[PDB]
Formats: structure tokens, sequence, C-alpha cells
């Protein structure tokens, strides 16, 4: 059987198309391409084997084709046929891979909606950002008002602790120390710590809300990642007709 | 002004105390102590001197300030409040620890809190390479102080190259010695004419007899400085060797250093001294005998942030990965709604236990499926993250693990991504997922070296060498069939002659093998060392065995010198991010020099410091800082002089990019003035060492020359007068940009690749003048760029036709400069033409090219050091006018002699590029995981296999080369 038009021959010197097309397919998934070498009689294969694209180079003599020395097989097609048949026993050759305006309308109205959606990515994906060092900032501050209402909590506490007792009543030095300052001095105290108790609640809640808005932008973000991915190879494979 | 603050009294009565903004911390205390005298029970209250000050930063820490003498705003307080208690802790120690805090970024505190056993095992056990290097720097003092703080600026090459030799006359160098050892000030000059070869005593002894006016016969009392910088003579090396002395015979410049004494030099450092911190004092099956399968528990995951209409399903992809390599096919689960991510399954997988390699690397991921779109479900992971199937102690890792997600890398499709970090997510919001990990009644761990020696012994010509040294010059990135791995498996025992080999053989082996990798573990031992430049690729993503990179590590000690060290620097940055623990070969290596050589200290440290704000690397990086800090010397303070300054500097420009984003250019240049005007920017903005070069020392602000552009970016100017006396000799004013919104690694590593391109073009015999001129990237989008002197874009030369260029040219060389000013364009011409073309750089308009007063000529900007466009593009074509300059403005450009030569310069640089450019493959390679966008994916480093043609031969390149530039002009 004649060449040229067999599957598993693509042609040119793409190179790396070939590991895109053999990524993520079964085991025994197939390529066969002439490249990366010299202009014509390379003929490398790649086998999908163990997950990793196997590299087996066709040497060519004498008009023959074979793995390796001796060369036993005429054409390109008889030696593929025969290893699609019998195993290179290290797994037989499994999967081989494979009006002018409408198509090209189809592909510049892809392209069009491709582009819309990459700027549309590119904005989630600056949206995310923002979004996560404002969480990260928000999460710092609110560590820090927990670290200033301990440190007041314990500050109340001493205050209470010592003046409950030095000052109880008139037996003591505090005929009417307590009225005239302290108990003034106690309240400021507690209109803080409830104030500064308050703010990081607020701020507690503030950050639940952000974290509510980090969630919707990684599920919009996550949702519309497939279907760029599904837009790109679509309008590759148009374009890879160019006709 | 008065800030109200709340101070917190050991009674705990808050006192209401006001102060001036600009205060001292004891005057605050003596205030507070004066006011608590007015309040009740002080009595109760105990001397000013026992007590000591608290609070909480905006860091979310809190800090007891031993002995500050820091204004309220360097407190940086949370809350404007101040708690008094009793000091417990050491003031030495806290100073230091405040220090090293501010220098990270990150308070010393949080390491601490940090509970990983690996973390603190690190902590504790770097400290011996940080003491030893510190016992190394003090073991000739201060003369061994003396290296460590100024250390030599040589090269590696001590015999000249043969261009620069026919530049000297005779090979003598006239060198302007100046003395100024006198009463006052009065630059005595003696003029030297000295073989370059001469080491730094005998121009000592020579530049004395001249001194003497006559020849007296001071003896080992006398050193050589850099005039208009900080760079010494102290080793006895030729005298050319040292970079300056090359920079002034290669440019034609005349070399003029100042004649010290010792003493003046020894005064000016400070005795380092190390003190162990406070963390300095915190069965087994081998895995051989277990006889199973690998088999993972997937439990469960806690939430994926995927829409449940938009999205019907979603599973978990895994791996055994082991570099790049999947060790085994991949193994999925079945498929659930997106409501209920419940799985519990024994996903189990073809590798055999024993089969495992000590660097295997369970990748996962959660991903997506999709069959709205077409029949063949899109999967596109919805999240990722790595495990190390071993211990830092060698221990496959058992019962449950819970693993947060990170998100996918941007650009990144692949479903796993096995080049990320391996470990969890530090944030806590993000994806978990359960897993369990088989149990063997016991806990099981890799072989020792000994058992995997044993094992070997019996586990395990014309055409064939050919074939071999065929296969050892091939590219690294050259692909490889099963034939060649075959064949190199089979002759590795002849392998091991050619020493190139070991990049190729490794990929030859089956890490799946357990009887395959004993014997490359014996060959690693035997193997006989190579070349820096080669062993440097055993460092990468694709060889992760520790015998590997520990042969690696070993040739950079036995080979690699300081001089290339400091320019492979960023890759080993970057490559630490690829190693596995955090306790290696490498990272003592790297740190081991940048204790010993302050010029490898200062980039190590602003290095890791830029790579700080990556989430997945922080970790790392911070605690490497830390110790780095713990055992830098006495340079720390200065380092935070530059963070101090450089802070300011970012805060200028925020204010910049949100507050004056819609004001004009008068207003905004009024109020950067005003800024300026503040007493705390200058303080913080003078007086400090550069972080573009240490050795030059910025000064007092020139606040007219700092200016604001009127470009699209909006960076700034800022001039600082030179410290040194000597400021006439080598420049008066150091200007720098600062730029905030732009990143700038991409721009170092095209600077970087200039410059080795311009180094081998030199040592070929080859003079094409680049200039790779200083750029430092210190965060995110913000860094600091080099002025060149006298320079102006095609732009502004052109506007004050085709012969504008030329004529500005011979207007600034008119009379003999004419001649060699042509040379020199064409030069750089040629030089920047290659370089462009080959690593394919963006669109080159008239603003990104300038060319000086001189004639040299060069490009500023990058950004596309890959053709970061889908993917040949010869970009800079070269312009009509360029041409005119070249041919000396005969209208036939093409039809010129000097066209010819130019031609001819640019073949031969070429082909330079060609036979090195596995260097560039290496070093673009070290560059995946930066993090950079055009520099993943190896279909973007098979671009410079594409300009460079490397699976042909040197006569097919020569002729793709000679066919691009034949299209490119096209007759202008």
């Amino acid at each position: 059987m004649s060449l040229q038009d067999a599957e598993w021959y693509w042609g040119d010197i793409s190179r790396e198309e070939v590991n895109e097309k053999l990524r993520d397919t079964a085991d025994g998934t197939f390529l066969v391409r002439d490249a990366s070498t010299k202009m014509h009689g390379d003929y490398t294969l790649t086998l999908r084997k163990g997950g990793n694209n196997k590299l087996i180079k066709i040497f060519h003599r004498d008009g023959k084709y074979g793995f390796s020395d001796p060369l036993t097989f005429s054409s390109v097609v008889e030696l593929i046929n025969h290893y699609r048949n019998e195993s290179l026993a290290d797994v037989k050759l499994l999967y081989p891979v494979s009006n002018i305006e409408a198509v090209g309308k189809k592909l510049h109205e892809y392209n069009t909606q491709f582009q819309e959606k990459s700027r549309e990515y590119d904005r989630l994906y600056e949206e995310y950002t923002r979004t996560s060092q404002e969480i990260q900032m928000k999460r710092t501050a609110i560590e820090a008002f927990n670290e200033t209402i301990k440190i007041f909590e314990e500050q109340c506490q001493t205050q209470e602790r010592y003046s409950k007792e030095y000052i109880e009543k008139f037996k003591r030095e505090g005929n009417e120390k307590e009225i005239q300052r302290i108990m003034h001095n106690y309240d400021k105290l507690k209109s803080r710590i409830s104030e500064i108790i308050d703010s990081r609640r607020r701020l507690e809640e503030d950050l639940k809300k952000q974290a509510a808005e980090y969630r919707e932008i990684d599920k919009r973000m996550n949702s519309i990642k497939p279907d760029l991915i599904q837009l790109r190879k679509t309008r590759d494979q148009y374009l890879m007709w160019l006709t | 002004p008065r800030i109200l603050v709340e101070c917190l009294l050991p009674n705990g009565m808050i006192v209401t105390l006001e102060c001036l903004r600009e205060a001292t911390l004891i005057t605050i205390k003596h205030e507070l102590f004066k006011e608590a005298r007015k309040y009740p029970l002080h009595q109760l209250l105990q001397d000013e001197s026992s007590y000591i000050f608290v609070s909480v930063t905006q860091e979310a820490e809190r800090e007891e300030f031993f002995d500050e003498t820091r204004r309220l705003c360097d407190l940086r307080l949370f809350q404007p409040f101040l708690k008094v208690i009793e000091p417990v802790g050491n003031r030495e120690e806290k100073i230091l620890n405040r220090e090293i805090g501010f220098a990270i970024g990150m308070p010393v505190c949080e390491f601490d809190m940090v509970k990983d056993p690996e973390v603190q095992d690190f902590r504790r056990n770097i400290l011996n390479v940080c003491k030893e290097a510190v016992d190394l720097r003090d073991l000739n003092s201060p003369h061994s102080r003396a290296m460590y703080v100024y250390p030599p600026n040589v090269e590696s090459s001590p015999e000249l190259p043969k261009h620069i030799y026919n530049k000297l006359d005779k090979g003598q160098i006239i060198v302007v010695i100046w003395v100024i050892v006198s009463p006052n000030n009065d630059k005595q000059k003696y003029t030297l004419k000295i073989n370059h070869d001469c080491v730094p005593e005998q121009v000592i002894a020579e530049a004395i007899r001249k001194k003497t006016r006559s020849m007296l016969l001071y003896q080992g009392k006398y050193i050589l400085k850099v005039c208009g910088c900080d760079e010494y003579f102290l080793e006895k090396y030729p005298l050319s060797q040292y970079k300056y002395i090359r920079s002034c015979i290669m440019l034609g410049r005349m070399p003029n250093l100042m004649l010290m004494a010792k003493e003046s030099l020894y005064s000016q450092l400070p005795m380092d001294c190390f003190t162990m911190p406070s963390y300095s004092r915190r069965s087994t099956k081998s895995l051989w005998v277990i006889n199973s399968a690998l088999r993972i528990k997937i439990l469960c995951a806690t939430y994926v942030n995927v829409n449940i209409r938009d999205i019907d399903k979603i599973y978990v992809r895994t791996g055994i990965y082991h570099g790049g390599e999947p060790l085994c096919d991949n193994v999925n689960t079945q498929r659930v709604p997106c409501s209920n991510p419940r799985w519990n399954e024994w996903l189990n997988y073809d590798i055999y236990i024993p089969d495992l390699p000590r660097a295997a690397r369970l990748c996962l991921s959660i991903c997506s499926v999709k069959g709205r779109k077409g029949a063949k479900e899109e999967h596109c992971p919805l999240a990722w993250g790595n495990i190390n199937l071993f211990d830092y102690t060698d221990t496959l890792v058992s019962g449950k693990m819970a693993l947060n997600l990170w998100p996918v890398p941007h650009g990144l499709e692949d479903l796993l991504n096995p080049i990320g970090v391996t470990g969890s997510n530090p944030n806590k919001e993000t994806p978990c997922l359960e897993l369990e990990f088989d149990w063997f009644s016991s806990v099981v761990k890799f072989p020792d070296m000994s058992v995997i020696e044993e094992h070997a012994n019996w586990s395990v010509r014309e055409n064939d060498k050919e074939q071999l040294k065929a296969i050892s010059t091939r590219d690294p990135l050259s692909e490889i069939t099963e034939q060649e791995k075959d064949f190199l498996w089979s002759h590795r025992h002849y392998c091991v002659t050619i020493p190139e080999i070991l990049p190729k053989l490794l990929l030859s082996v089956k890490w799946n093998s357990r009887d395959e990798v004993a014997q490359m573990y014996c060959l690693v031992k035997d193997w006989p060392p190579i070349k820096p430049e080669q062993a440097m690729e055993l460092l990468d993503c694709n060889y992760p065995d520790p015998m590997v990179r520990g042969f690696a590590v070993r040739c950079l000690e036995k080979y690699l010198t300081d001089d290339k060290l400091s320019q492979y620097l960023i890759q080993l940055v970057q490559v630490l991010k690829y190693e596995q623990y955090l306790d290696n070969l490498l990272v003592r290596f790297l740190l081991k020099k940048a204790l010993t050589n302050q010029r490898i200290g200062h980039f190590f440290f602003w290095h890791l410091k830029s790579e700080m704000h990556n989430k997945t690397v922080s970790q790392r990086f911070g605690l490497l800082l830390e110790s780095y800090c713990r055992a830098c010397g006495m340079y720390l303070k200065h380092l935070n002089r530059q963070v101090e300054a450089m802070e300011k500097l970012i805060n200028l420009t925020d204010i910049l990019k949100q507050e004056k984003k819609d004001e004009t250019q008068k207003v905004q240049m009024k109020f950067l003035v005003e800024q300026m005007r503040r007493p705390d920017f200058m303080d913080a903005l003078q007086g400090f060492l550069s972080p573009l070069n240490p050795a030059h020392q910025l000064g007092n602000l020139r606040l007219e020359e700092c200016r604001i552009m009127s470009s699209a970016k909006r960076p700034l100017w800022l001039n600082w007068e030179n410290p040194d006396i000597m400021s006439e000799l080598l420049f008066q004013n150091n200007e720098i940009i600062f730029k905030n919104g732009d990143d700038l690694r991409q721009d170092m590593l095209t600077l970087q690749i200039i410059r080795i391109m311009e180094n081998i073009w030199q040592n070929q015999g080859l003079d094409l003048r680049m200039l790779p001129y200083g750029c430092l990237s210190i965060g995110d989008c913000v860094g600091l760029i080099e002025v060149v002197r006298n320079s102006h874009t095609i732009m502004q030369i052109q506007c004050k036709n085709s012969h504008t260029l030329h004529q500005w040219l011979k207007d600034k060389n008119k009379g003999e400069i004419y001649d060699a000013a042509i040379d020199l364009f064409t030069r750089s011409c040629a030089g920047y033409c290659v370089a462009t073309f080959i690593l394919g750089i963006g669109d080159r308009h008239n603003s990104n090219i300038m060319v000086k007063d001189d004639g040299q000529l060069f490009h500023i900007d990058f950004g596309h050091f890959l053709d970061h466009k889908k993917k040949e593009r010869v970009p800079f074509v070269l312009t009509q006018d360029f041409l005119i300059v070249i041919s000396k403005g005969a209208q036939e450009c093409t039809k010129t002699r000097e066209f010819e030569r130019f031609q001819e310069m640019c073949y031969k640089a070429y082909l330079a590029i060609r036979q090195h450019a596995n260097l560039f493959i290496n070093l673009f390679s070290m560059m995946l995981g930066s993090g950079m966008p055009e520099l993943q994916s190896f279909d973007d480093i098979a671009y410079i296999r594409k300009t460079l043609a490397l699976d042909k031969t040197e006569q097919e390149a020569l002729e793709y080369f000679m066919k691009q530039m034949n299209d490119a002009r096209h007759g202008g």
C-alpha cells in the first residue's frame, strides 16, 4: 500500500504537535512522522506505552524499511501493518491517529469568541489575584485584632484584680479615690476592649464575605476554563485545514 | 503630633499619653512613668529600668523592644498601645531576631510556630554550615575578614585573550597610581607602565619606588583600591586578571588605582561573631522486603469551587512520577456529581513496591468532566497537588494525610503538574483532599546505600565508539530513540570512559527497575567528574535522584569558581525550587558560598527575598534567609537600609499608582518633591550600598535630577552623588530607574544570556561589544535598572529621513573618531542582531534601541525572550538607517565591503552561539518553574533550537541564517 494516504503519516516538522496529540490518550496509540534528522527517510515512530511516548527509529537501506538491521520490510505501510498484527516483543500497535464561505465564517467567529473568552479569563484571573491579596491582608488584620484583644484582656483582668482589693472600702486609703477616677478609668478600659472586640467581629464578617466572593470567582474561572480549552482546540483544528 | 497612645501599666490602669510622632522609646517610657506618678497606686510600680515595652505590629505579631531607639513610625505598631511588663528574653537575641525579621519580611517567631519536623531539623542542622563558614571567615583575620567583605572581582582565566593582548602595547598597561598620603588630600599621581602579569605586590613596590622620585630600594603595609568604588586588590593574581583591569584594557581606558594602608581597611571592617540561637537546643523494614503493589485510598474532597449546573461530574487524576517520567500509567476514580466529592476508593498502580525509586512523587489533581462540547469529554484540573512518597529520613509515607490543593498554574492545561511544589497549600480556604496510604504493620524505609551496593554484582567496537561519541555531543533536549537508549544502557561500562554521556545515559535507565538503578548508582559512585557547565544540567526537573544531584554538587564543589558562580547564581537559586527536601547538598553548597563571599551573599539574599512573595517557596526561602541573616556577619545592617530604602520607594510608587493615577505630570512631580522633602525619606534613601552592585555606594540624593518619567509606565529616576573621594575618576553620579509594575526577571535572563554571548565572542577572538547592564528584581513587578551615560534612543537621535542617525554620529565623532565609531557601531549591531534573532526578542521599535556617543549600540527593554507569541521570527530587521551607518553613508549599502564584513561577523557570531547552544539550553531549562509566562512548556525552549537549528549540521544552519538575513533588511 502507498504511503502519504495512511492515517498514521502526518507529514512535516511540527515535532511537538505529536506530544499534544499523544498526551491523555489510550495506551497503544501511535504516530509515524518523518522529521527531526533529515529531509526524507527518517520516519520516526511515537508509541504511547506506560504513559510515555517511546521513540523508535525506522532505518532505511536499499529501498527497505525496518526498526533494526537486517531490514525485511518493503514500505512503511507494510511495517506498520505487520506490527499492528503482531506485538513488538512491548505492545502491538492499537490506535492510529487520523462550502468555503461557511467554514471560513465559522473559523473567524471561533477566533473572535476565543479572543473574547481569553480576555474574560484574564479579567477573572486578575480579580482572583486581587481578592486573594485582600483575603490575606484581612486574615493578618484578624490575627492582629486577636492579639490586641488578648493583651487588653489580661490588662483588664489585672486592673479589676488590683483595684477590687487594694481599694474596697473607706477603711483603706481610697475614701473616695475609686469614684473620683478609678471607676471611670475602668469604664474607659471596658469601652476600649468592647470597641476592639466589635472591630474584630465586624472584620471577621467582612473576611467571610470576601471569602464567599473568592469562592464565586474561583467557581466562575474554573467553569470558564475548560470551555476555553475546547474552543482553542476547535480553532486550532479548523486552522489546520487553512483552506 | 500627639496620637493618644494607650499605655498598659503593670497594675492595669490605662494611660492616655501624648507624644510627638518622632519620639524615642526611652523618652516615651520616662513620660509614661511621670504620668503614672499622677495615676493612683503608683507605689505598687517598680523601678523604670526593670520594666520594658510590648506592642503588636501590623504583621499580627507581638514584639518586646529590649533596646529600641526607633521612632513611632519605625515601630509600625498596629494599634496605638504600649504594654509594660518585666522582660524575660535576651537583649542581643531579640534585637537580632527583629533585624532578621525586618530583612526577611516576616517575623522569626512564625518559623517557631511551624511544627513540621523537617523545618525544625533544617533550622537546627543548617547552623553547622553557618558556624563552619563563620569559623572559616576567622581563620586569618583581619585578612580573611577582608577577603569576606571585599572579595577579589577576578576572572577565571589568567591567560589573556589574544585580541586584548594585541590591544596592549607589548603587554604593557599604563596605570595612574593615586596616593593621598599627606596632611591634606592633594591627589599625588604616579604614572606607571607595567606588564599586565604583575602581582599586586609588584605594583606596590614599583609605585613606592616611583613615589620615592628615585628608587628607595611599605613592605606588606600597603594595598590597592579601585578609584571611585570599594573594590580592592588583595589576592596574588595577575593584575590583568581582575575585571577592572581587563575592562580598562578592552575599552582603552586609563586604569586609576589608589594606594592605601592596610590598617585603614582593617579598621573599616568590624569583627564578625556568630552565636547559637535559641532553637539550637531542641521496627523498621527495608522497602525491598515488602512485596505488594502501590495502592492509595482516596477518601474524600472537602469541597471544590466548580459549578453544579455548569459542570456535571468531577474525578481525581493521579500518578507515580519520578521527575517528569510517569513510573506507571495514571489511575482514576469513578466520576461523581460535584455535590458529593466522596470516593473512598483504593486506587491501584502497576508499580511494584520495591520498584519505587527514592524520588517518587505521587502527583494528584481534582479534574472536571464535560460532555456537552463533544463525545470526548474535556478534562481540566480543578486543582492539583504533589506528595513525596518518601520522608526526609527515607521512610515511605503511611497513615492518613490531608492535602490542600494549589490552583492550576496559568497556561498549563496538563491535568497533573509534576513540576510544582511537593506540599500542602498553606492557605486553608483552598480545596483539601483526604488520602490514606498502605500500612505494612511497621515503618518501611528506603534501603541504605550499602544494600544498594550489595544488590549489584548480583542484579547485574569502533562503530559503537563512534555512535557513543555522536550521542554524547548531542543536545540535552535532543530526542532519544529507544534503540539509542538500549545501546546506551548496554555499553554503560564503556560509557564511563566518555564522561559527557552521564546526562544521556541517565535518561536511558528505567527508574522502575530495582536492578538497573543499583548498577547506575555504582556507576555514578565511580563516575569520573565532569565540567561544571555539564554537571549543572543534572540539577533540574529531569534528574531528581539523590546520587545524581550529589554527584553534580560535588562536581561544582571541585570545579566551580566564584566568577561563574555569580553568573549562574540566578539559575541555582531557581533550581533550589526543584529540590525535594529542605536540607540537601545544593543548599549547603550555596549557603557556604554566600557565607564566604559577600558578593555571592548579597545577590543570594536579594534573589531569595524577591522570591519570598510566592507562597509555594516562601517557607523554604524564608528558612534559608533566616539562616543567612544569622550568619551573614555585619552586612545585615546595610541590607536593612537597602530594604528600608526599597520599601520607601515602593510605598511612594504605591501612592503614585492609585492616588496619582489621574493627575497630570506637573502636579505628580510636585507631590513627588513634597514626599522627597520629608526628613525620614531622606534618612532612608541615602547613605547605603547599592542592590545592583554592593561596591558602589549611594550618597546624598539630587532632588533636582530625580524626576518621574512621562512614559506610560511612569517609573522613577533617582540620582546619587558618589560618597568616594575619587568621585571624578569613576563617575560623578549613580542614576537608577525604579519600576513598580513591570516584571523584570525576563529582563535579567535576557541580559545574563547577552553577557555569556559577549564572553564567548570575546574568548573566540571576535570583538562584538555588548551592554549587559545591571538589572535587579526584588519583589513582584518591582525592579531597579541601571542608567547608561550619554545614550539616546533611536527616536531621540533621529528627531534631534534615512541619514539622520549617521549624521548625528558624524557630528559627535567628526575627525579621526569617525572610523573607530563606525567600527564599534558595526560590531555592536552585529552582536545585537545575532542575539535578538537567536533569542527571538520582541518587536524592537526606535525606543528599544539606544546608541552612545562612543559608537556602541544596545537594546534596553525586553520581555519576549522566546517569542511568547504562538511560535523564524526575525524581530530586528536591519533598518536602512543601520545600513547607512554600517557602510559609512554610501547609498549602495548592500554593495559595500563594510556590509560584507558585517555579514561575515554575523555568521561567525551565529556559529559561536551554535557551538555553545548546550549552555543556553541548560540555562533556559533551569527557569521552568520560575513562573515566567515565557519559559514553561518545553515547546517554548524548542524555539532556541529552531533558531539555532540544532538538529541539522552547521552548514544547513549557515544557509538558514543567511536566508534569514537576506529576507530581513531586503535592501533596507
